[PDB]
Order: C-alpha cells, then structure tokens, then sequence
RNA sequence: UAUGUUAAGUGGAAAAGGAUGUGGCGUUGCCCAGACAACUAGGAUGUUGGCUUAGAAGCAGCCAUCAUUUAAAGAGUGCGU
RNA sequence: UUGGCACCUCGAUGUCGGCUCAUCGCAUCCUGGGGCUGUAGUCGGUCCCAAGGGUUGGGCUGUUCGCCCAUUAAAGCGGUACGCGAGCUGGGUUCAGAACGUCGUGAGACAGUUCGGUCCCUAUCCGUCGUGGGCGUAGGAAAUUUGAGAGGAGCUGUCCUU
RNA sequence: GGGAUAAGUGCUGAAAGCAUCUAAGCAUGAAGCCCCCCUCAAGAUGAGAUUUCCCAACUUCGGUUAUAAGAUCCCUCAAAG
C-alpha cells in the first residue's frame, strides 16, 4: 500500500512506553517524487515511478553522476521534477490514489505499521568456503593440514563431476536482502526520517526501499 | 553460557559443595544455558551427610551465571561465579538455608521456593 | 483395509468388486474390506 | 437393462422439454435442467416417456439404464420433491438455524456452520433432527453427508449425526 | 486392403497364486405352467423333543433333527455365542 | 553380506576406520493424511498413502559394529570405487628393529599378540564457485523494467485454554 | 492463503429393475504437486516492454568523414574491491 525510498543513516535505541529498548534503524526519505504512473494497457502491469533524492542539473562537460545527463533531465522534467539520484517503482501500491509530480513523504507510515526493508547487502569481498557458507572447518592440531579449505567436492567414478551449487570460494556481499515484518517506531515529518525497529542491509549511506508487508 | 563439562557451585544446604553439569535439557542440539534454565548433573564434592551423596545424577536449575542475563530495558546482571540449586522434580529446592544471591529472572520460571528461600533476589 | 495379494471373499456376506482397475471386497464386517488383487 | 427399457417414465403435471440432448424439467417445485447421453434417443407419448438404446453393447446398455434413472429423479423430484433427515445423538449435541445456514454443536469446542445453497432448504426439529431439502436428488445426498461427515457416528455410544434409521455397527468396548 | 482381437500405453521385463476385465467355441439345468433377482408377501407352532450343556430354546456339544398353520416352510436356509 | 566365476585394470585402479563436504533411493525413524483393531480417549499393535524437511552429546575399543550414560519428536535402512587421501589424518593393517607364547634340529614361521616405524605433486583439459572483455539483439544512447525459466526455504517441541 | 491431487471418505448411478465409489459426472481429502513467500533472471539468438535524449552534409553515390546524445582515457577516492 504505502512506499518509500529511502537511504541507511545508522542505528540507535529508543526508549519506548513501559521502558523497552527497541533498536532501531533510522532512514532519510526525503524529495520522493512520482515521477510516472505505469498502466496495464500502456506497459502491461500498473505501477508508480519514484525518484529519490537531488542530483545537480545538467552542465556540459561534466565528469561524474553528480550532474544530471540530458537523458534523465529529460525524463524529470516531464514530471516537473528535479532530476534525482535513485529510481525504483512500486506494484503493491494502488495507482489511482498518487498522481503523476506528488511528493511521497515520510508521513506516509504512521506509528505501528508492518513493513518489509529492501536493500543491498554490504561487500566483503572475496571470501572463504567457511565464512561465505559457515562450513565446519578441521582440525588445527593432531598433524593436520586441512584448516579452512572446502572437503570433498564430489564423490568418485560415479559423477566424475562437480555437480552444480557445490558451496565453493567467491565474492560474498552485494545481494538484494529483503527482511520482512519490521515495524516503525515513529515517523519524524521535519527531519524527514522514517525509524525501523530492528537493523537493516547495507553500508551506511545506502539505500533502503521500504514498502508495507506482502504477508 | 553454560554447557556441558561445566563445573558449577551449589547454592543450597542439600549436601552437595560443587557438581558438574551432562547435558542442558530442552531440546535437540541444544547447548547452551542460563539463569532459570534446568540441566542433569553429577556431584563431585559432598558435605559428610546431607540428602545429596557424592556420584548420585540430579536435575538441577542454573542460577546467577557469570556471563549474565540481558533484561528488556538494557540492563544487564552478571556475577562473579556460576552457581545452581538442586530441586525435586517439582521446582523446588532441597535445602531450605539457599545461600547467596539469586537473579530476579528465576520468579519467571516458577521457581518460587527458589526465589522466596533466597538472601537477594536481583 | 487388507492389502493382500490374493482378495477373496472371507464371509458369505463378501462381495467382490471391481473398482478403479482394483478387485475389492467390500463387506459389512470392516475388518473384511481388502483391496489389491 | 430393465431400468432403462422396460421402466417406462411416467410425466406427472410437469414439462419434460427434451431439447434435443440438453433436457429440462419443471413443474410445482422448480427446474431441472440436465444433458443425457448423446446416442440415446427418447420417445416422449401422452404423460409417458421412453429411453432407447441405439444397440446391444455393453456400452449403450450401461449407458442406457444410467439416464433413464436419471430423468426419472428429475421428474420425480420436480413434483414430489426429495428429502433426507439427520438425526443427532448425544448430551449437550444440539442443532440450530442462523437464517439461511446452520450450527451444530457437537463437542467439537467450536461451532460448525453449514451454509445453504440455491435450491437447498434445511430445518431444524426439537433441536436434534435436521433434515435437507430439495428437487435435486444428488444435492440433498451431497449436502447431507457434508452435515454427517462433522461427526459421523461413533461405535461405542452412537454419538453423532446419523442419518435417519442407519444401522450403526455398536462396539462395546469396556473401562 | 479385407476380417476379426485388446483398453492395458498391453504392445514396450518376472512367478506361484488372485479376480462379475473382455472376446470365441462348445456342453449344460432351468424358464410364459413361468426358474434368477431385493421380487418387502408368510415366516412360527406341540418343541431342544432326547444328551439339554455356564441357566444357553439357528453357538460351548450327541443333533432322534416328527406331519404342516401351509400357493411356498426348516425339532428353523441363516447374522449371532 | 558371506561366497562362486576370473571378464578390465599388475610399464601401479592407495584397501580400513575417523574428519570436511555431501548427493540420491524409499522397503519411513519423527512429523502430515487415512482403513482398521482383541481401538472407550491418552495408550499401543497392524496395514496403506506418503522422501518436503528433520533425523543428538558423550564413556569404552584403530575399530565399522555393538554395549553403556544422559537427552530428543525421532536418534531410519541403504547406494554412491563397503561416496570422498592430486581435500585431511594415519590409530588398525601390510617392509626393514625388538620381544613374549607356539611350531620347526635350523635358517625362520604364524593374519597369534606387543612396543617402534618418511602420507610426494607449482592444475593443461572437462567439471564447479565467482568475476571481466568482445560481439548480437536493423540507428546511436541514459535510466525503469515484465518474467520464459532457475535457484532457496520447506523441521518441530512444551505450556496454557477450551 | 488459494488451485489440482495420493491413500481414503463419499454423493447420484446403471451394467447386474437389487445392490454397488464407477462406467458416464461430481464431490471431498496430506509437511506431498502447483501457485503463494525470498533471490537470480531477454545470450529467453524467441534476444521482449515503458519513458526520455540525439537527428547533417559531403555524396557523385555511400564499404562516407567527424561529431551528437552518451561514455572512456587520465586523475582525487570508497558505501565497492
Ligand atoms: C618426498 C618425495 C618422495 O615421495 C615419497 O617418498 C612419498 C612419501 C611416497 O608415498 C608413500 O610412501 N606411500 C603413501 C604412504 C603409505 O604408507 C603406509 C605405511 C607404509 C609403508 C612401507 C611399506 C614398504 C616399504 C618398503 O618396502 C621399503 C623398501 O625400501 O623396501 C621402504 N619403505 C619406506 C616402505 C614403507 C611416494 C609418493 C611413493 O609412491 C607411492 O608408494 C606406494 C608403494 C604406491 C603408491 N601408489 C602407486 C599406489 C605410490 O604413490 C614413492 C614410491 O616413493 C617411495 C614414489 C616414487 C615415484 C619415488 O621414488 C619418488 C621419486 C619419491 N622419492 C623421492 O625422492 O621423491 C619422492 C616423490
Ligand atoms: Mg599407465
């Protein structure tokens, strides 16, 4: 029903009725914008655009995503809008309530709600079988020469092959997380920040899609 | 954090001085345990007497555990030792002089003869 | 219900028949209701 | 097959409009509306009607016998209507109307409502004997089962919803 | 092409056995006097008589199992202890 | 499984247990649905459908196994070169030393024990886990995308109430 | 929480005027199947869809410069490596 775009401040702990430390995670939506309104017979499935954030306008010779390209003034402007950093749109809302140029604001959510944080997951990089898959690893004494490495990646004759998703060394991080049932603590409309109970994906300065709850 | 091979003071006048814990009821795989959580475990030092002789096997429930307990506010209790009481398949003790303090966490579990035979409950 | 390899009728009450590619007995005493065969 | 053949149907005050394959039949209580099988023919003459098989073979003489009953219930039940009664045995297993569906309670620590449908009536009698209603032979049969499948009866002391006059195999386990 | 067979994907893995699956060829005992169905038509008699057995009168077991009230009838074809 | 056959491998196919990692069957150990019962419900027994998931930690032996001590809802049976040593160990077994019992006149011998006894290899290809470049998608581009498919989850206890 | 099912339970129903879950049809029914939930996904060579941006001027005939829109080189960096 409602949506967001938002990016990751950092966490706290607030005090809440009847003395509970709730952890919680506080998020900046601030500027979102509609900036189209997908429709069944135009795009085939009906949904909403919305842009976050503030990019600088247009300059010639610019040399980093800072400015905006005349692709995307383009395509602002027609929303009356300025151009902005991050695009995602939302299904589960309903298109004939927003309206094409509305701001989407942190007053959206109000106190007690259920809603489900979609980020990216923070980069660690290349990394282990046993800290990217929380394999066991052997024995560090008793004349062992097997400390972290994977075991077995097969069987024998039969399969003389690997089989596909053996759990083996990679980049771990960089994956959409979406964790599910969180709730808001409150909502502040001055600061314009939307606070989580709990913690979300991501390195701090990123961005965060909340919407409410598909369960 | 208590799990199995832990050596544990005995916190009652049952007649058991010191006992060591097998395993941490409450389910498969299961570890780990705290304050107001029951366990199976064999004396190793009695006093001369009691009801409770040395090499006997006893539930037992886990009170004032050194690693503590968090408490909804952010509080926390720890203490200088672990410690445990002795009961009778009924939550409740055998002894009736239990010595030192005792978490405020074990009036939960309904051991309240635990915490009303108690010096300090916390 | 028995699943036997051989259903026959047990008591004069039995009737075989033949339900679903199966050969059954359906009685009036449960205990006599079998079904492969 | 006897049925089908020899049985000749009997229309009474009703209107047995066989359209071709897809029949109808409606008179005091209602209308019936039912697609027979396609070889068969039939032989409508004054307040009677006559099922033909087009051959011997097993298949249309199976056929045959099977929808000769089958416009027989739908004029039978057309006009004089068919019924099925329920009883409810046992202490505090009650039975009780909520205005176009039924509650039973029958032990089971929550209530069960049975919703009507079209065509369908139902009624309660001093509280223990429901009975379904209707012109369809294989709807009253259907729902009540529905009601009876809530708790059918038990072995030991009978309680349950038993259909009116069913021999319940009686157990006697003892203490 | 003609004439038939299967309904299981049989064809396109087993067997003793089990079966109102279906096709063929005989043989047959019954049937318009009207066999076979549930044909909702009667169902019991002195009489469990005798051994009557835990008392038990279609059940813990020898059956001695007589004629029919009758279109049709058995000291009960039979479900029972 | 114990075997029988001697068909590939003696210009070498490392053999037993354990560790790491699993994967598949179902004749199912638990959980779900049922027919039952010499099932009153809890109880159990039997059979059927079911393989989605789950299916402990220790003492003793090199042990697999088995017994035992505590738990669990359960502590399933098998295939995979009795899965997996160019992934690990090397306790058992199978070299040279030694020793006891036995056999041999003797050198020596025993699948009889016992103490000790070197586990090499920088990955070419297929395979697998990640991560780039080129080109094609009838113009060149920036952003948002539907989803043909594919993968992951999938377990369950106790208490209270009725 | 839907939809289709397994063993099973039925409803109406004849072959076989009876019966009968079955043959037509039509119900219900499991941690199982499909969807539902999370993630990747148009190299899905079938290469999909929406919005926007760019748009001339020599040819002697394009097998054409260089430029748009857009990027990169290079350099300061990290929420990424
Ligand atoms: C360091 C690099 C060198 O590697 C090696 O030494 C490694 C360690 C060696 O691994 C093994 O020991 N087995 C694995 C360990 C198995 O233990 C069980 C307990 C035992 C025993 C035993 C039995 C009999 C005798 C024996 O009777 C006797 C005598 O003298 O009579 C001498 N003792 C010592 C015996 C001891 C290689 C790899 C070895 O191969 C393997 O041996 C097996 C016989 C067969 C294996 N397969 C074919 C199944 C084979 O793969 C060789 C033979 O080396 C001795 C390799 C050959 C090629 C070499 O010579 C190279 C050049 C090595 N020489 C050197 O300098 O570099 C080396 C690479
Ligand atoms: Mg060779």
């Amino acid at each position: 029903t409602k949506g967001i775009l938002g990016r990751k401040i950092g966490m706290t702990q607030v005090f809440g009725e009847n003395g509970e430390l709730i952890p919680v995670t506080v998020v900046e939506a601030k500027e979102n914008v509609v900036l189209q309104k997908k429709t069944v017979e135009v795009d085939g499935y009906n949904a909403i655009q919305v842009g976050f954030e503030d990019k600088k306008a247009y300059k010639k010779d610019a040399k980093s995503n800072k400015y905006a390209n005349k692709p995307a003034e383009g395509h602002a402007k027609k929303a009356d809008a300025a151009p902005k950093r991050f695009i995602r749109e939302f299904r589960n809302v309903d298109v004939d309530a927003y309206e094409v140029g509305q701001e989407v604001s942190v007053d959206t959510f109000v106190a007690g709600d259920v809603i489900d944080v979609t980020g990216v997951s923070k980069g660690k990089g290349f990394q282990g079988a046993i800290k990217r898959h929380g394999q066991s690893r052997g024995p560090m004494s008793h004349g062992s020469h097997f400390h972290r490495a994977p075991g077995s990646v097969g069987m024998a004759s039969d399969a003389s092959r690997v089989f596909k998703g053996q759990k083996m060394p990679g980049r771990m991080g960089g994956n959409t997380v979406t964790v599910q049932n969180l709730e808001v603590v409150q909502v502040d409309t001055e600061n314009k920040v939307i606070l989580v109970k709990g913690n979300v994906p991501g390195p701090k300065k990123g961005l965060v899609e909340i919407r409410t709850s598909i369960k | 954090m208590i799990q199995q091979e832990t050596r544990l003071k005995v916190a009652d006048n049952s007649g058991a001085r010191e006992v060591l814990t097998i395993k941490v009821l409450g389910g498969s795989g299961r570890k780990t345990a705290n304050i107001g959580d029951v366990i199976v475990c064999t004396v190793k030092n009695a006093t001369p007497g009691g009801v409770v002789k040395k090499g006997d096997v006893v539930k037992a429930v886990i009170v004032r555990t050194k690693s503590g307990v968090r408490r909804n506010d952010g509080s926390y209790i720890k203490f200088d030792e672990n410690a445990c009481v002795i009961i009778r398949d009924d939550k409740g003790p055998r002894g009736t002089r239990i010595f030192g303090p005792v978490a405020r966490e074990l009036r939960e579990g309904n051991f309240m003869k635990i915490v009303s035979l108690a010096p300090e409950v916390l | 219900m028995k699943v036997r390899p051989s259903v026959k009728p047990i008591c004069e009450k039995c009737k075989v028949i033949k339900r679903k590619g199966k050969v059954m007995v359906i009685c009036e005493n449960p205990k006599h209701k079998q079904r492969q065969g | 097959s006897r049925v089908g053949k020899k049985i000749i149907d009997i229309p009474s005050d009703v209107t047995v409009t066989f359209d071709g394959n897809h029949v109808t039949v409606k008179g005091p209580k209602g209308e019936l509306s039912r697609t027979l099988n396609e070889r068969m023919t039939f032989k409508q003459e004054e307040n009677t009607i006559e099922v033909v098989r087009p051959s011997d073979s097993k298949e249309d003489r199976t056929n045959h016998g099977t929808t000769r009953a089958l416009l027989n219930n739908m004029v039978q039940g057309v006009s004089q209507g068919y019924v099925k009664v329920l009883e409810l045995v046992g202490v505090g297993y009650r039975a009780q109307m909520q205005g176009k569906d039924l509650i039973l309670n029958v032990g089971y620590s929550h209530p069960v409502e049975i919703k009507a449908e079209e065509n369908i009536t139902f009624s309660v009698e001093k509280n223990t004997v429901v009975k379904v209603e209707g012109i369809s032979k294989e709807q009253v049969g259907a729902l009540a089962s529905n009601i009876r499948s809530v708790r059918p009866p038990e072995p030991y002391k009978g309680k349950g919803i038993r259909y009116q006059g069913e021999y319940v195999r009686r157990k006697e386990g003892k203490t």
